[PDB]
């Protein structure tokens, strides 16, 4: 008025642009981006291990495999298929025949608001389980590192070496909760949410950040291997968080029409 | 300086390369070298300059043998985009060359002439 | 007015009826400083490389729909030579640095007469993948003449057409459906950009600086600023005007940085 | 650059008019015309008189 | 002391039995300015190519004799890549600028043992063309390993192996005799250079600085700074020495200045 | 004493290096060479033009060719065959045969003291007629030029140009001797006595520089072209070189044994 959009860059325009009127108070400021994200959100549901643990194995794989899969939870709200860093998204509609189901995971909420195109913050684990009277145990390693998975006999029980180690452990109360925060811990500088790129120089699958990521969180209970019981258990996994920024605007995913 | 219907428009660019091994035609090898693109507004033309790069100070005027010396690589121009012009306007256009004496040209030691125009 | 001479190197360029710059979230974008992640000496600008290179893009007629879009990646058009457009001196040096890290300017092409009219859309969108249908293989030289533009398929809004990997067949095949990687047409003017029409301008730029995941990435795989073209509404003309119009594109480099010798690239 | 030559009137321009570089040295002065003409030259021949 | 350590680029190398160094003709060497000739910006020194480059010269028996040299020129070494020698980044700039202008750093390499005797003689030798015999072909890569040597035959004595024109058959064939280009090898000790032998040294270095007939000559056809290694007093070693000691060199450019853009050279 | 040569650089050694003795005076200065060159000398003998002139072809030539040759003396040290510069010296001594000698030429006496690589001077044309009574013409155009070759008749008398032009003449008189000095006039910067390089830029013959010269010489007689007589005559021309400077030093020609 009279100006035109086509130079790229318009300014608002109040009442009195064209008008008679004037200029309304500012109403509040739920707004700011290191106070929108910081709310409690569950991602997903894990099996509890109770075993010595085997994890998955790189990109193809033959039958006749013998891995332990649903229990770890690589947790990013980026998607995430079978506890390691996919690029798409699934959602197993006809899920009739044999072959295993992969564990999907994706953070729902999270684009419908996310105009960024980089993120930067720290989180916290919460875990609660979802079966009664239950006692259990979390684990953690890093990002850019790996489970250990041996076990070592003690007084003819043979017990597993996650109980122990140095990145840190949690034992719960009986039927509680456990929670902590927990901070960045990534080789490269900050979290994307779109990515060119790949993993090494030449012959990869052009788009998965491999180490901008934050690590994962495994569930097991305090017992010897040989006194575990046949029907099996979950337990969910949520994250909040935390003194976050942002750079670099961008779209939206698409709504439907139908 | 262009001449043509105001309500036709185009790009042009013009290039200039020192003396390589054969003489570059196509659009990357003008595009590497030195080159000026060009629009068609409310004005009419577009001030070039050549460059003035040399093993020498002092160049030569004709070449007896066409050496290093002598010739400084070709000079071209190319149409970048389509001349671009509305119905009922004629086709073609066209533009005049003009060529002058920058600031720095020099000349040196005359010789003697020739009177081929007399016959 | 209106009349914008850039000098750099030994080129220069000008469009008589521009419209101005456009820088983004930075008033002077060429500011940098070198990477905190290196310890070697980095090989800063020299004139030689400050440059204007321009570079032809496919035509455009009255067959085209709405959205359908061309891209162009950076800096890897400079490797497989799009359309006339080469590094050439460029490419001989960032073959043999293994950290690269630079801005850019850029001012596309078009002039439509004035019994014309449909909008274009100029616009780099950052750090995307629009180049490649899921088979693994980036695309080519070859096979841009067989389409001369992309027809935005529901699969690009759904984000469906990125790459995935392979799944392993100890597992169920998948059903997929979304990837966080996809272009909202509706929504595609929030990046730095301007409208392009026969209304007023001819030819007109953009300008960013750098952003990046990390200091500096690698040299020859990553790409943060595709820049694509995109028509919102189609041209009409009667016969006798100006058939099926041409559009090139002018990429300038702004500082580069450049880090690690060794052997000129020969991909494994 | 951007001038157009139809006023009749149009200067020089250096390398720095549009590109990178600066001006030259003047070479020298074999130009103004009261030394550029002075120089020997028979026009003809001629049959010489020996009579009235 | 004798442990000089250059430093220059990324590179870093040292000989632990060195002499010194030589310069030429002006203490310090490395200093210019740009030519007074062009008008355009030239392209000054950048740190990615400051550097030695290094590269195998043929090995040297008991069979040869005396006043036998091999001979390099500069900067048509990097062209046609001797001995696994190129420029690598430096040819791929040097291919674009028409005009190339550059003083060089050299030390020459060999270790003999306590054992031996035999002197050698490390010389560049101004403005030569040591590299042809009259036919009008420069000689290549293939045909340096048919004779590990350039036997000194009198021909290079009196100046009668430069390559010499096509007469034209109007004339009479002639009975050439001299030449201005020449080697007299009682003589060569008056150009920058230093005795290498099995006496003191093992790797021992030149350093120079620009000579020209013009400010700045052409990209590919120059060649002012040949250097010839040659033998005065061949070797002698019982059976048990260390059979046929090896030859390499390392070249080093210093400030160089590189004038106007084109096309990658192709050879007409 | 007790140092070594092996360095490269020694200096000199008096008397008193290592005997007793005392050092002697300097003698003088002969040595200086902006005074050592500077001294008449003639380089060749010319045949005299007597008529519309022509000059001879590019490098190769077949038989049936009309020029006037051995009429031009392009002035230079450097070896020159057939009045254009070539690279070697030729001395025919088996001149037997058919087809033409060619006009051959070199400074001898310079290279002997020559121990340069690049030299600088300005020079004087000093011209003599062997033959007696003779009166004639000397002509001159400068280094990158060349001669113009026609004629226009002026009253039945067909008379060629080279009597007028720009370049300078010189009329001698009844058997006298005609002398000027010259100056630079080469594009190039200063005169090679080696040369590596080429004329163009690919498909030439290594190592003439074709344009770093000074000029050329020829003699004719005052009269029109129909009134000629049969007898050739010839001419000679001198060269004393003046203000000369030097640099980077080299060799010397090779003395016989033999």
């Amino acid at each position: 008025s009279t100006d035109n959009a086509e130079t790229g860059v318009i300014e608002a325009g109040n009442t009195d642009t064209d008008f008679s009127g004037e200029l309304a108070a500012p109403g509040s400021n739920h707004t700011n981006v290191k106070f929108l994200f910081d709310r409690s959100r569950l991602l997903n549901v894990i099996k509890v291990l109770e075993k010595d643990a085997v994890f998955p194995r790189p990109f193809p794989t033959q039958e006749g495999a013998q891995q332990d899969d649903g229990y770890f939870c690589l947790l990013t709200p980026r998607p995430t298929v079978a506890s390691r860093p996919a690029t798409r998204f699934g959602l197993y509609a006809n899920p009739s025949g044999s072959g295993v189901l992969a564990n999907t995971s994706l953070d729902f909420n999270f684009y419908s608001l996310a105009c960024f195109t980089y993120f930067r913050s720290d989180l916290e684990v919460t875990v609660v389980s979802l079966e009664p009277d239950l006692e259990f145990a979390v684990g953690w390693f890093p990002s850019g590192s790996e489970y250990q998975a041996s076990s070592f006999v003690y007084d003819q029980l043979h017990v597993p070496f996650h109980f122990t180690g140095r990145t840190p452990r949690a034992f719960a109360s009986k039927g509680g909760k456990v929670s902590f925060v927990l901070p960045w811990n990534s080789v490269s500088s900050v979290l994307p949410v779109r990515w060119g790129g790949a993993s090494k120089l030449s012959s990869a699958t052009r788009g998965l950040p491999a180490h901008a990521d934050w690590g994962t969180i495994y569930a097991f209970v305090p017992r010897p291997n040989e006194k575990k019981s046949t029907a099996v258990k979950h337990v969910a996994v949520y994250i909040r968080y935390k003194n976050a920024r942002a750079w670099c605007p961008s779209m939206l995913p698409f709504r439907s029409y139908k | 300086t262009f001449c043509g219907p105001m309500m036709a428009r185009g790009k042009f660019l013009l290039s200039y390369s020192p003396p390589n091994g054969t003489q570059p035609q196509t659009l990357s090898e003008a595009m590497q070298c030195t080159y000026s693109i060009w629009d068609i507004g409310l004005n009419s033309s577009w001030t070039f300059v050549v460059p003035y790069i040399s093993p020498s100070d002092y160049r030569e005027t004709r070449a007896i043998t066409n050496s290093v010396y002598s010739a400084d690589g070709w000079f071209s121009l190319h149409k970048l985009t389509k001349i671009t012009l509305p119905p009922d306007c004629p086709q073609s256009p066209c533009i005049l060359f003009f060529a002058s004496a920058g600031e720095d040209y020099t000349l040196r030691l005359p010789v003697d002439c020739n009177p081929s125009y007399v016959f | 007015d209106r009349v914008t001479t850039q000098t750099a190197g030994n080129t220069a360029i000008n469009t008589q009826s521009s419209l101005g710059v456009l820088c983004a979230y930075v008033e002077d974008p060429t500011k940098s400083d070198p990477p905190s992640s290196s310890t070697d000496q980095p090989t800063t600008t020299f004139t030689a490389i400050d440059r204007w290179y321009t570079g032809r893009l496919n035509s455009w007629t009255k067959a085209v729909k709405t959205f359908s879009f061309q891209a162009v990646p950076l800096p890897g058009a400079f490797l497989s030579r799009q359309g006339g457009l080469n590094g050439g001196a460029f490419t001989a040096t960032l073959h043999r640095h293994f950290l690269m890290k630079c801005g850019w300017q850029v001012q596309v092409q078009c002039n439509l007469t004035q019994f014309h009219q449909g909008a274009l859309l100029v616009a780099m969108v950052p750090e995307t993948t629009l180049d490649v249908k899921p088979d693994g293989k980036a695309k080519s030289l070859q096979e841009l003449n067989e389409e001369q533009w992309v027809e935005m398929s529901d699969d690009y809004r759904t984000g469906k057409n990125m790459p995935f990997q392979s799944l392993g067949t100890y597992y169920r095949p998948p059903n997929w459906t979304w990837g966080p990687n996809f272009i909202n047409p509706y929504q595609v003017t929030v990046f730095p950009h301007q409208i392009l029409n026969a209304r007023t301008s001819t030819s007109v730029d953009i300008n960013v600086p750098y952003i990046g995941e990390t200091p500096t990435q690698s040299s020859e795989t990553q790409n943060s600023w595709t820049l694509l073209v995109m028509v919102l509404v189609p041209l009409d003309y009667k016969e006798g005007a100006t058939t099926d119009p041409e559009i090139t594109f002018s990429v300038r480099p702004t500082s580069p940085y450049f880090n690690g010798l060794r052997n000129r690239y020969t991909a494994g």
